[PDB]
């Protein structure tokens, strides 16, 4: 089972229109089981519709999708968007962290994560939930440490201690320093291996950062993963593309692991 | 015992309680149906929406109107209209309230059949009453004879009435309405070097339409005016903050209702319609339709319009006759209101039809 | 003095609908 989280910068219906970007968009969605995308800036899910027409066109099942409601703590607003393949996992249940009252799940995060719950009957693991989250740049230490609490609450909610938690935490850099590791409970606790380190580039532009990351917990789904098989995705030189072409896809690289 | 009131039209369905001034629920006619197989984060599969959310996730819907220039065309994608209405927005049971439902002007006698099927078997409401949309326009204006102009999102139509009896010969029909003049708007505006592409881009250009545009008393002088000053400019700031400013737009995309050659349709405009509705009428009723013009629907609702048709339809009328037209300020919803005024009459409450009687009839 | 001519009376003298707020 092939996993991975992607920030597709202003994904939406003009970068969809362009049958270029789209094609690439497509190509590396195709990659993956499940995969998040991060950055849907998309009013009436036009362009997730068609980005599901194309990866669909030919089995109408290849993929289906699990997608949120706009999410931002002002005016502006993105979605989470899971696509996954229906022969290779099922959908048990999904909800979005909310901390207690209908607007509180803001309190802590600019874009509430979304939970999924897979049944996974090839990898070791046989369910296990996936937590998306981007996080806000400017609050990046403690939105990743409130993935503690959004992980307790997986737990409470599901009785599952398998949970994969993912996506562009902006957790490098000027956003978070090596100085403010320690205050990161999802880091310090010994509770859940980190599979993108600290050295690793998730950028597509010139900046050298770990901003997107994947980290696990429980120990089925630990050892469910092929060693080695966390990296970023570069499609830049996947695709023998120049900078230019690859920041037009995105400012971000996937980042992907593979489960047995 | 509290009787329900749903107008349903091309456009939006308009519903609420009578007695009430005004509908509760207004929302697009349109069922929307995914193209593809997942759920909303927190949600179960759905097989439709309807209504608003319909628009809101129309990205991965197939969308349907089942009501098409007033008539519905779709029975399935109506009783989805007809239950989302009944327990999501008024949120009552249909079996424990009289229920008024409007139609167009000349809807077939079978329509009015079925849909007088589906409300006692489907819906298994206690007794019910079709109205035609129009002649509760005229009752909402305390006018038992009169003529209507009533023009909607799909339709526009001129039905003249005497006490209370809509004459069908001289009905007339014009397929030009809201829609028709919102997608024209979106045209010249992009002539004039405007754009709209994306979805919400493109749906700012409805709320251009509703709140700039107007009917010019004489279009070929306004057209001059607008070319030698900037008086007839106004501005529209977009959601982002950017403002644009359209001069000659304004009434250019309702004069189309007076000039249907704007949108290439060869038919006469609303002003002659009117008139050869008028003169289809016995000449001695004439009299009281040109003096009871009364204004109906959405696409009424330009400043303007009014003093426009009183300007045309005097040119066309006998030089001595009064002309009077009637263009209430609540005409989005004068179809409602009617039925809620008349679903409320002390004298109307034997003109239902109850249960018992169809489990007699047919 | 029937009831039709009644129901078209009655529709001409209107009637009090109650207010629906914004
Ligand atoms: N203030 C306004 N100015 C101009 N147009 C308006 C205004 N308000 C609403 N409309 C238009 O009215 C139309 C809706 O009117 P209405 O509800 O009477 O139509 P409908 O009953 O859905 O359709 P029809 O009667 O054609 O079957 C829409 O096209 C809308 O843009
Ligand atoms: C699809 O996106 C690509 C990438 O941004 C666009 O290609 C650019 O087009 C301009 C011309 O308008 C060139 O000057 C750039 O050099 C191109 N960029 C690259 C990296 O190739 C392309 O225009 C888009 N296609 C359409 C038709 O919208
Ligand atoms: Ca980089
Ligand atoms: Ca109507
Ligand atoms: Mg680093």
């Amino acid at each position: 089972l092939k996993i991975a989280a992607f920030n597709i910068r202003t994904f939406g219906e003009t970068k969809m229109s362009n049958a270029t970007l789209a094609s690439y968009i497509v190509r590396i969605v195709r990659r993956y089981d499940i995969v998040l995308i991060q950055e849907v800036r998309d009013s009436h899910l036009v362009a997730v519709g068609k980005l599901l027409d194309y990866l669909n066109q030919d089995d109408p099942n290849t993929y289906h999708y699990v997608v949120s409601e706009p999410l931002g703590r002002n005016s502006y607003k993105e979605r989470y968007l899971f696509l996954f393949r229906p022969n290779k996992v099922s959908v048990l249940d999904t909800y979005q962290y909310d901390d207690g009252c209908e607007s509180c799940g803001n309190d802590s995060f600019s874009r509430e994560p979304a939970v999924v719950k897979f049944s996974s009957h090839s990898t070791k693991v046989k369910e296990f939930a996936i937590v998306a989250l981007h996080s806000a740049p400017s609050d990046a230490v403690a939105e990743i440490n409130s993935l503690y609490d959004v992980y307790l609450d997986v737990q409470q909610k599901w009785h599952l201690n398998d949970v994969m938690l993912m996506g562009d935490f902006n957790a490098d850099c000027s956003y978070v320093t090596s100085s403010q590791w320690s205050s990161i409970r999802l880091r310090t606790s010994s509770t859940f291996q980190w599979l993108i380190p600290d050295s690793a580039d998730t950028t597509a532009t010139s900046t050298n950062c770990a901003y997107d990351r994947i980290v696990v917990a429980g120990s089925l789904l630990q050892s469910s993963v092929v060693p080695g098989s966390a990296a970023p995705f570069d499609f830049q030189a996947a695709y023998g593309l120049s900078n230019e072409m690859a920041l037009a896809i995105s400012d971000h690289y996937p980042v992907e692991v593979t489960l047995t | 015992t509290t009787a329900l009131v749903c107008d349903n039209g091309s456009g939006l369905v308009k519903a609420g309680f009578a007695g009430d001034d005004a509908p509760r629920a207004v929302f697009p006619s349109i069922v929307g149906r995914p193209r593809h197989q997942g759920v909303m984060v927190g949600m179960g599969q759905k097989d439709s929406y309807v209504g608003d959310e319909a628009q809101s996730k129309r990205g991965i819907l197939t969308l349907k109107y089942p009501i098409e220039h007033g008539i519905i065309t779709n029975w399935d994608d109506m009783e989805k209209i007809w239950h989302h209405t009944f327990y999501n927005e008024l949120r009552v049971a249909p079996e424990e309230h009289p229920t008024l439902l409007t139609e167009a002007p000349l809807n077939p006698k079978a329509n009015r059949e079925k849909m007088t099927q589906i409300m006692f078997e489907t819906f298994n409401v206690p007794a019910m009453y079709v109205a035609i949309q129009a002649v509760l326009s005229l009752y909402a204006s305390g006018r038992t004879t009169g003529i209507v102009l009533d023009s909607g999102d799909g339709v526009t139509h001129n039905v003249p009435i005497y006490e209370g009896y809509a004459l069908p010969h001289a009905i007339m029909r014009l397929d030009l309405a809201g829609r028709d003049l919102t997608d024209y708007l979106m045209k010249i505006l992009t002539e004039r070097g405007y754009s709209f592409v994306t979805t919400a881009e493109r749906e700012i250009v409805r709320d251009i339409k509703e709140k700039l545009c107007y009917v010019a008393l004489d279009f070929e002088n306004e057209m001059a005016t607008a070319a030698s000053s900037s008086s007839l400019e106004k501005s529209y700031e977009l959601p982002d903050g950017q403002v644009i400013t359209i001069g000659n737009e304004r009434f250019r995309c309702p004069e189309t209702l007076f000039q249907p050659s704007f949108i290439g349709m060869e038919s006469a405009g609303i002003h002659e319609t009117t008139y050869n509705s008028i003169m289809k009428c016995d000449i001695d009723i004439r009299k009281d339709l040109y003096a009871n013009n009364v204004m109906s629907g959405g696409t009424t609702m330009y400043p303007g319009i009014a003093d426009r048709m009183q300007k045309e339809i005097t040119a066309l009328a006998p030089s001595t006759m009064k002309i009077k037209i009637i263009a209430p300020p609540e005409r989005k919803y004068s179809v409602w209101i009617g039925g809620s005024i008349l679903a409320s009459l002390s004298t109307f409450q034997q003109m239902w039809i109850t249960k018992q009687e169809y489990d007699e009839a047919g | 003095s029937d009831a039709r001519s009644d129901l078209l009376s009655a529709i001409r003298q209107g009637f009090q609908l109650r207010r629906v707020e914004e």
